């Protein structure tokens, strides 16, 4: 334990994580870069994500648990475009020390970024769009002018129109008329190291690491005679030769008794085919294993099964086939027997292990993308990065305005604020400039990893936006040229903004008001 | 604590160094003149001596997280070409080396170099398009045709020398399969002793099992049955069950009641027919002596991969629960005998039912070459059943990257501005792929090269290297082409994952728990 | 075991002159079966 008090453990605090969070700056942006961060159990993830990177990092200053906390409440809230967001949770923190050798007090400081948060929303209010306004045909079109800009984000972004459709069409299937509905929990993509990243295809279902066990059949039947789904059914109950679970005890007084017992099996195993083999299911999972003599009049039956299935995927295959999992077999009926399009076995590679995929090519509620890539390390960076593009339709979705994208919505608020900060005067005119002035390092970071001139490019701006009220002027990140963002399609949700900013903006106010730092051991 | 992290000062520099560190022992394996490599294991002081390095960087501990991604990619050509494989590290660790020089001259951002490699490996793929030949068309030029691919794919091993003896095993192989992709078909049986060249195709199956007691050596007109039932153990039960008795008179009955249920377990045996028996576990005293009163023959101890493989190659199908005689299929084989391959016999079938799958006899001298001519055969006839699916196919050897670099030269003058530098590099990285094929060889890599270089801009696509002259032959006469499935994806993503490692600015690693 | 010490000799000799080892072993190797061809021509016939 340490003794710290004034400006000790009141600027050194704040330095730490701006020390901190100055590391993943170089990610900012399409234009960013990777980093490697060693587990403690030795494993290595490659990734620029600064959620993930802080969530798996372990540091020493407590300050690290206040920039996890705001990620956690992201994730549930927006998680869209984190690379970009990551970046301005912290900037609003460095300004902060400025004020502090001026001789302002710590808690007016942070009192006075929320009374200039209130007024620079309202100004970005103004160049707002209304995408909802149209058809759904134009409402799909705004996607895709979206989905350039919004869903690209990390590598892989070389070619972006494999993934374009995926997150496209993922959004299609389920969705309301009036566009107005999310639900991104039925929506899991699970991806394989294999083939090239353009194989990447739409796969409705999910993808099971068990083959079908007793290689003694086909891998795959693709037809069905009795149509209507090919009638799929999961046993909730294990399958085993039925006996008592509970202690008992058998008393054998003769040989005819012990003749009943080898019976007593032999009946089951033909009571349990039959009930299945009546429904005609063809389809049916075991969760846990299943019985060694009845692996082969499975396939006598025509009964293709499968062993140890994890009750998280038997979830979304209940509710994607429109059925209801057999509690048991007593229970077993025709009714809950469930619909399936297509069901096959992807070869993947030579031998290794072959992948069983259920798919539903007409409207199903688990949607799912087919992913398959070389490198083993783009698989869950790839899989998170369409995975916050759930999100990205979702905020589309609750929030009909949207915002050009590309640092113009910073640099719009920055001449909101600096007008009204005037109207109060007093000692909360500079803190109000300073709150818009941790704002206009947004846009001279973003040029920084590009190569271009920080100030050059936003003193463009803010003359340009003098003449002209329209937004579509921003920082260009890519090396696009002139910084008209309407042509490029650059757009941004408004909601995405507005919280990012907000909630960073309202954590901030209690981490300015740290003075002694105690730690205690776990 | 104890975090090391080092910025982008140290990082770039540690992150190149490490890919080029490893990948010297992977440069001297390419191509059927390449060298091989020892690794000494700590544990149980074995080694593996291969020219894969699927095999050899998997073993080989490295603290650069560079090559940790070559190494799960390794996989990826694991399921695709499997021999020769390495120069996917070994381009990307000459494409991580071009541009560490190429940061250091042109001092250009290191994401413009990327976007470098992105053109240049559009101009790559239509290289191979244009120049991708499909002889399927012809079904007698087509089988000629993969004699040609199996000499390029089949030298990988020491061995190579013998490939006029085992391009036979190869080519009638992958008749007999007639579309069947998977190895668990594919019967494949080490043998130490005899010569090496004394492999031989032979069809049937081969089993290194024996017969007990009694069973006669040769059985012909025989019906085999595969069951995965028990046998050996016998009454093992696993109910609820207790025993309580009376009297000793009752205990004796429950094994005279074992024998009744053998008695009537070997009377629905008796129902099949049959003239062959295979189980899974082991069998019991008592029905190997039924086995042989009936005149049936016993096989035992056939684990989890070799009792699929019985039906598999012989069209057979596992039997379980006796009670339906008649609802199964039984195996048959013209002349079931033992047979005496090296020191220990083996049981030799002939005539099978199905001729979808063949057995391919494996003999030679050491050791050593028992996991080094499984690792050559690991993709072996499956490549060529790449080619059965994909027919497209382009003179490989060398030139091929030769012919590329012409595509990506044309495409460099019409891109031009500064982007052009990256894509020049990667058409100088990649005719240094074959400078060290030649270099591997000992034979002249500036001469030949540069002849080599000016032939393929002069027009002609065929030109190429020749290994065992050492000069510039045609790899038409020579016999040297590759399907341009697999050459496609070792070109992609061999350029994709050296996007991503020139991308790290950092490296932390964290204390060891 | 006395076969394996015959080629070390002789290796060490070949390896100084500048020659690529797949030389030297594809000259033994052609060696080889002119080396059984003299044992064939030398073989004696026996009876059974």
């Amino acid at each position: 334990k340490k003794r710290q008090h004034g400006l000790e453990a009141k600027k050194s605090h704040i330095l730490a994580a701006r020390s901190v969070a100055s590391i993943i700056k170089t990610s900012l942006g399409p234009r960013g870069l990777d980093k490697i961060l060693i587990s403690p159990d030795g494993e290595i993830t490659i990734t620029n994500d600064g959620a993930t990177i802080l969530s798996q990092m372990e540091l020493d200053n407590e300050i690290a648990k206040l920039l996890v906390q705001l990620s956690k409440s992201q994730d549930d809230e927006i998680g869209d475009g984190t690379t970009g967001v990551v970046v301005l949770a912290s900037a609003l923190l460095d300004q902060a020390l400025e004020l502090i050798q001026k001789g302002i007090h710590p808690i007016k400081i942070a009192n006075g970024f929320d009374e200039a948060a209130k007024l620079a929303i309202s100004k970005l209010e103004e160049t707002c769009d209304d995408i909802s306004a149209s058809n759904d045909e134009l409402f799909r079109d705004f996607l895709l002018r979206a989905a350039k800009t919004s869903l690209g984000s990390k590598i892989v972004s070389k070619d972006h129109d494999r993934f374009a459709e995926m997150a496209v069409e993922a959004v299609i299937n389920v969705m309301d008329k009036d566009r107005k509905d999310v639900d991104f929990d039925l929506i899991k993509m699970q991806g394989r190291v294999g083939g090239s990243i353009s194989d990447s295809k739409l796969i409705n279902g999910v993808i099971l690491d068990k083959d079908f066990s007793h290689p003694q059949m086909p891998k795959c039947v693709l037809p069905k005679e009795g149509s209507d789904g090919v009638k799929l059914a999961i046993l909730t109950c294990p399958f085993e030769p039925p006996k008592p679970k509970t202690k008992h005890k058998l008393d054998i007084s003769s040989v005819e008794e012990y003749q009943k017992l080898q019976t007593y099996e032999q009946d089951k195993f033909k009571e349990m085919i039959d009930d299945v083999k009546k429904a005609g299911a063809d389809v049916v999972i075991c969760q846990w294993g299943f019985d060694d003599e009845a692996n082969h009049l499975l396939l006598q039956n025509d009964l293709p099964a499968v062993r140890w299935v994890g009750g998280q995927e038997l979830e979304h295959i209940a509710i994607s086939t429109n059925g209801r999992i057999v509690p048991r077999f007593q229970d077993l009926s025709k009714d809950k027997l469930g619909t399936c399009s297509r069901i096959y076995e992807q070869e993947f590679g030579t031998t290794k292990d072959r992948m069983l995929i259920i798919e539903q090519s007409k409207e199903t509620k688990t949607v799912t993308c087919f992913v398959r890539g070389s490198n083993k390390m783009i698989v869950d960076e790839a899989e998170r990065a369409l995975h916050d593009s759930l999100c990205v339709v979702r905020n589309l979705v609750k929030d009909s305005r949207v915002v050009y994208g590309g640092g113009a919505a910073e640099v719009t608020m920055s001449l909101a604020v600096s007008e009204e900060a005037d109207k109060q005067r007093g000692i909360d005119q500079y803190a109000f400039r300073g709150f818009a002035q941790a704002l206009d390092t947004i846009p001279m970071t973003l040029a920084e990893n590009s190569g271009l001139d920080p100030i050059g490019t936003l003193s463009t701006l803010k003359s340009k936006q003098l003449k002209e009220k329209i937004s579509n002027i921003g920082v260009d990140c890519l090396g696009y040229g002139s910084n008209d963002m309407k042509e490029l399609f650059v757009v941004d949700p408004f909601i995405g903004k507005k919280q990012q900013i907000l909630l960073a903006t309202q954590l901030c106010r209690m981490i300015l008001k740290i003075d002694n730092v105690i730690i205690s051991g776990k | 604590d104890q975090v090391t992290e080092e910025r982008a000062e140290n990082a770039r520099l540690s992150a190149f160094v490490g890919a080029i560190a490893v990948g010297d022992l992977v440069k001297s394996t390419l191509g059927p003149k390449g060298m091989d490599k020892l690794l000494q294991s700590a544990s149980s002081n074995t080694c593996m001596v291969t020219n894969d390095g699927a095999t050899i960087l998997k073993s080989i501990p490295l603290d650069n997280p560079a090559a940790k991604v070559l190494v799960n990619i390794s996989k990826v050509q694991d399921d695709e070409v499997g021999d020769g494989t390495t120069s996917v590290t070994v381009l990307s660790a000459e494409l991580l080396r071009e541009a560490e020089k190429l940061i250091d001259q042109s001092k250009i951002h290191p994401q413009t170099i990327i976007e470098g490699y992105r053109l240049a490996s559009a101009a790559a793929l239509d290289a191979l398009t244009k120049a991708a030949v499909d002889n399927s068309h012809d079904k007698t030029m087509f089988r000629e045709d993969l004699i040609h691919i199996a000499k390029t794919t089949l030298s990988s091993k020491i061995l190579s020398q013998d490939k006029d003896h085992f391009a036979e095993l190869a080519t009638n192989a992958i008749l007999r399969l007639k579309g069947s992709t998977n190895l668990e078909h594919i019967q494949i049986i080490k043998i130490l002793g005899g010569k090496l060249s004394d492999s031989f195709l032979d069809e049937g199956f081969i089993l290194a099992k024996k017969f007990g007691n009694n069973q006669p050596k040769r059985i012909e007109n025989a019906k085999i049955l595969i069951a995965n039932t028990t046998l050996d153990t016998d009454k093992v039960k696993i109910f609820g069950t207790k025993f309580k008795v009376d009297s000793t008179a009752k205990l004796a009955q429950l094994e005279k009641a074992e024998r009744e249920k053998m008695k009537n377990k070997i009377a629905k045996i008796s129902k099949f027919g049959i003239n062959t028996f295979i189980n899974r576990q082991l069998i019991y005293d008592y029905p190997e002596q039924l086995f042989t009163d009936l005149g049936i023959n016993s096989i035992e101890h056939a684990d989890f991969e070799g009792v699929e493989r019985l039906a598999l190659v012989t069209g057979g199908e596992v039997v379980s629960t006796f009670d339906e005689p008649s609802k199964c299929k039984l195996g048959e084989c013209d002349v079931i005998e033992e047979i005496m391959l090296g020191e220990q016999p083996f049981l030799k079938f002939s005539g099978c039912k199905a001729g979808e799958a063949c057995t391919i006899v494996l003999r030679g001298a050491t050791d050593q070459t028992l996991d080094e001519a499984e690792r050559s055969l690991h993709d072996a006839l499956s490549v060529l059943s790449q080619t059965t699916k994909e027919t497209r196919t382009v003179l490989g050897g060398g030139c091929a990257e030769m012919v590329m670099s012409k595509a990506v030269d044309t495409e460099a003058q019409n891109i031009d501005g500064k982007k052009s530098l990256a894509v020049e590099a990667f058409a100088r990285a990649l005719r240094q792929l074959p400078t060290i094929l030649a270099d591997n060889a000992g034979f002249d890599s500036s001469e030949l090269v540069s002849k080599l270089r000016s032939s393929i801009y002069n027009g002609i696509s065929t030109s190429g290297l020749d290994l065992n002259n050492g000069t510039i032959a045609d790899m038409r006469q020579l016999g040297i082409v590759e399907s341009y499935k697999l050459k496609r994806a070792v070109v992609s993503s061999a350029s994709e994952a050296a996007e991503v490692l020139l991308r790290v600015d950092n490296i932390i690693r964290a204390r060891p728990r | 075991v006395i076969l394996t010490g015959a080629l070390l000799g002789a290796a060490e000799r070949l390896l100084n002159k500048g020659i690529h080892p797949t030389i030297i072993a594809d000259s033994f190797q052609s060696a080889a079966k002119r080396s059984v061809d003299i044992l064939l021509e030398m073989c004696h016939k026996v009876s059974l």
